């Protein structure tokens, strides 16, 4: 889900300080602001480390993974026991680890969100660089270091 | 070249009039900011300083740097140069930014835009409005004030 | 300022838990000067003689004579400043997250401020010493993505104009190679006028492993450690010779004398973390702390440290 | 002024700086004396 | 391009050995100096040290300077400059002089000359013999050890 480290078996050995951050229950960004402006708002679904778009039915509107031309925002944390998910929003810029599609990103590459709220290869909506290469934490989930300001 | 000019004076500045002292080269940030805005620092590549900057990447041994830009690849705007260190100051362009940048050697109201070498022109697919008219500060150098509110469609 | 301020008050009270640095262990107490700087430079001038032409025969009358040229050094020490952020529970708010043993939300990775800061500190301060022994700053084991640092910022493993040896791939494993290798490197060490110091090795644990065994029919009573620190002593006059095993290495050997005249150290007295006054906070129970620390200050003369490179495959 | 003595009221963020300082100049000259190789 | 390095060294020297320790660029004069050579001061006109020089007229309102040359219009060897003052000290052709000369970018008892720039190339007109090899001090500047005694006929 978002913390999947409860379950172990054994201590983990604190020694070394490199290749540790790279991991799906890091929440928030690599280099955060104090004037971003964060917004938490009721989620429908998993869109943890996606591209969130709102949805109005009555109830009040709930963001869900999606992206194309109905981005709103980037999901960046989750509380689960609040079903509430903390969104910048498409206005204000981000860097930090968002899944991807697939493992075909690299650096320099232009990517942008898909219905899904997964990023792709490449017109474009919205800027989004990734900085690094996609790493395989898990079978399907692909984390990518991307840095997104605004839109197209 | 530099954000502080580079010979030194001979002569006494004499501080008797409050007029028309701000069109220098070396006023770095911007004319009226914000308390709530965002600031970036990142290493720098040539001196962007008073231009769109843009992230370039090399071959992976070191980090990204911002070098002088603009088009589709334009990132924020550099205001500001820390040399000893070699940092360059960016405002996102995801953030509203008001002061005086460098143009491409013009009345206010005009549309702009930054070019390759990120110098503002006139025009397509960047808010930036001039505020005043041109000023010129070196036979190649040429400053406007200019506000920047994002990117258009 | 206690009463006045609670996170200043934790940071004096645990100040104490956190560990030294594992890098006062390569340098003499006498080889370390604190310097009073946070950020910028200090120079230092040096004065140097040379012989530009072989001796004039003073015979009868000349009045060409060959002379002898002098030169001018000046060496620059740079100190940088960087800075962490890290999230912390506010002060106000720990009674909502106690528990039976322990304190903060294990759901959302919170903690107290105090253990949040004894974990960056001890964090940063491993970053520290890697990056003393090796003159690089990154997070990525494969050394890439490193922090572009300003010049004349260098550590023991890629200090210039030092002796460099490197043993072949395919005698990864031939321990008389590579103390032929090191043979050679010492050598082609130059200590000169301080040689009566003693000497410090560092070497990775593979290699360490490797020293221990019986040199070779192989002999008996005598170590490959014993035959190197002998041939180490040959040259350091008879003293002392100090051997130690970090796992940063990695397949590195590094020979350095352990005299302040040769190599020293003048790191500045910020240089380990240092909370800072600036705290973020909210209407929420999440609150923000900085922390700083100040890099560089490596000074060593040229052609006086050894590394050996053992190639692998 | 040093966090070791318990005997030290800072009067501001920057004497706490100072006896942060002394406090590890401190730490490290006593390692040094009780170290043994 | 500048006789005292622009970049501060981040290595103490080690002064051990006394052998080949005479090629560097800071090494301003001759190898061997008598006391009777003729030495001249002049305005400099870019960075002439370690070149061939020559007379360079302006349009009157100032003096002469000494530019980076050689042909038929040298004047002179800059052994030596001042960086504060802008001076570059000249000895006359007519005096001769031993010491370390740029090379253009070679073997002892070749025959040398002064090119456009106040570099040396191997050959008409001045007297320069090298006494050693090119020495290279940065990947487009070599040095070379030349005794150059005036001029010559033809």
């Amino acid at each position: 889900m978002k913390n999947p480290q409860h379950d172990a078996s054994l201590l983990s050995n604190s020694n070394e300080f490199r290749d540790k951050n790279v991991e799906f229950f890091a929440s928030g960004g690599t280099r955060t602001s104090k004037f971003d402006k964060l917004e938490n708002h009721p989620f429908l679904g998993y869109p943890y480390k996606r591209g969130v778009k709102r949805v109005i039915q009555h109830y009040e509107p709930h963001v869900e993974a999606g992206g194309g031309e109905d981005l709103y925002g980037i999901c960046i944390d989750i509380d689960e026991f609040s079903k509430t998910a903390t969104i910048v929003p498409i206005t204000n810029n981000f860097e930090g680890y968002l899944v991807a599609k697939d493992s075909t990103v690299k650096v320099k590459d232009k990517l942008i969100f898909n219905k899904d709220g997964a990023l792709e290869k490449v017109k474009a909506t919205i800027n989004a660089t990734a900085l690094t290469d996609a790493k395989q934490i898990s079978n399907e989930v692909y984390l990518v270091k991307v840095a997104v300001f605004g839109n197209k | 070249l530099m954000k502080n000019p580079q010979q030194d004076s001979g002569l006494l500045s004499n501080s008797i009039d409050f007029r028309d002292q701000n069109l220098i080269f070396s006023n770095s940030g911007g004319v009226c900011t914000s308390s709530k805005d965002k600031i970036e620092n990142y290493p720098a590549k040539g001196y962007p300083y008073k231009r769109g900057v843009k992230l370039s990447f090399g071959d992976g041994t070191t980090e990204l740097e911002v070098e002088a830009g603009g088009g589709d690849d334009l990132y924020g705007v550099c205001s500001d140069i820390d040399e000893f260190s070699g940092m360059a100051t960016v405002i996102p362009i995801t953030n509203n930014f008001t002061g005086y940048l460098t143009l491409k050697k013009v009345n206010p109201g005009d549309k702009l835009n930054f070019n390759q070498h990120g110098e503002l022109e006139k025009v397509k697919s960047v808010n930036a409005i001039a505020l005043s008219k041109a000023h010129k500060l070196t036979e190649d150098l040429f400053i406007v004030l200019a506000s920047v509110f994002g990117n258009r469609a | 300022l206690f009463d006045e301020n609670y996170y200043a008050k934790a940071v004096a009270n645990i100040i104490g838990e956190v560990k030294d640095p594992i890098m006062y262990k390569w340098f003499s107490p006498d080889q370390i000067e604190d310097v009073d700087l946070q950020m910028g430079y200090q120079k230092t001038v040096k004065w140097d003689a040379f012989l530009n032409a072989n001796p004039t025969t003073i015979a009868n009358e000349v009045n060409t004579i060959s002379t002898i040229g002098f030169s001018s050094e000046v060496v620059r020490l740079n100190y940088l400043k960087l800075q962490y952020k890290f999230r912390h529970l506010k002060q106000t708010s720990e009674k909502f997250y106690t528990s039976d043993s322990y304190i903060g939300d294990i759901n959302n990775n919170l903690l107290p401020f105090a253990q949040a800061y004894k974990l960056a500190s001890s964090e940063i301060i491993k970053l520290i010493n890697h990056f003393v022994l090796t003159g690089t700053v990154s997070i990525q084991k494969d050394g890439k993505n490193q922090k572009r640092l300003l010049p004349n910022m260098y550590g023991l493993l890629n200090m210039p104009e030092q002796i460099k040896e490197e043993v072949a791939s395919g005698d990864k494993d031939k321990m008389d190679k590579i103390f032929e290798k090191i043979e050679a490197g010492l050598s082609k060490l130059e200590l000169g006028d301080e040689f009566s110091t003693p000497m410090m090795v560092i070497v990775d644990p593979a290699t360490s492993l490797k020293l221990v065994k019986p040199y070779a029919a192989a002999s008996s009573c005598e170590k490959w450690e014993d035959v190197l620190i002998q041939t180490i002593k040959a040259i350091n006059n008879r003293e002392d010779v100090y051997i130690e095993t970090s796992n940063l290495l990695k397949h590195k050997i590094l020979i350095y004398p352990l005299n302040s005249e040769l190599i020293k150290f003048k790191p500045s007295k910020y240089m380990l973390p240092t909370p800072n006054e600036q705290v973020d906070k909210d209407s929420t129970d999440v609150a923000h702390s900085y922390i700083d620390f100040v890099l560089g200050g490596l000074l060593a003369t040229r052609k006086t440290i050894l590394q050996v490179n053992i190639k692998q495959s | 002024a040093s966090l070791l003595d318990s005997n030290f009221v800072p009067i501001n963020f920057t004497e706490f700086v100072q006896a942060i300082s002394n406090t590890y100049k401190q730490r490290r000259i006593q390692f040094y004396e009780n170290l043994k190789r």
